[PDB]
């Protein structure tokens, strides 16, 4: 949940607990259309950053 | 008779030096040698959290 920033230095020092998280990025679900009929194929591809 | 010292304690109180702790195995009797070397001694350091009061449950109130 946690980790520790810290500052060394010749004139001074300090620390920091800080939270983390996993959320990284972009998800862009790409379908071909946005309605189909039963027995279509539905194409589909992501762009992620 | 004094004991060795205790592991060096962390520092956090608001007064940031740190805690370290001695006792008496055997006190001074019958007027021999009386103990006056320290029982407590502490020395500098750093704020690993800044002071502040700690709780639970400060959603409503």
């Amino acid at each position: 949940s946690y980790v520790y920033l810290e500052v060394v230095s010749k004139h001074f020092s300090k620390s920091k607990r800080m939270p983390i998280t996993y959320d990284n990025g972009f998800l862009f679900i790409h379908t071909d259309k946005p309605v189909y009929t039963p027995d279509q194929s539905v194409k589909v591809r992501v762009y992620s950053l | 008779l004094l004991g060795d010292f205790g592991p060096w304690s962390d520092c956090d109180p608001c007064i940031e030096k740190q805690s370290k702790v001695r006792s008496v195995l055997r006190p001074s009797q019958f007027g021999g040698q009386p103990c006056t070397a320290p029982l407590v001694a502490f020395q500098p350091c750093i704020p690993s959290k800044l002071c502040k009061i700690e709780e639970a449950d400060c959603k409503n109130k």
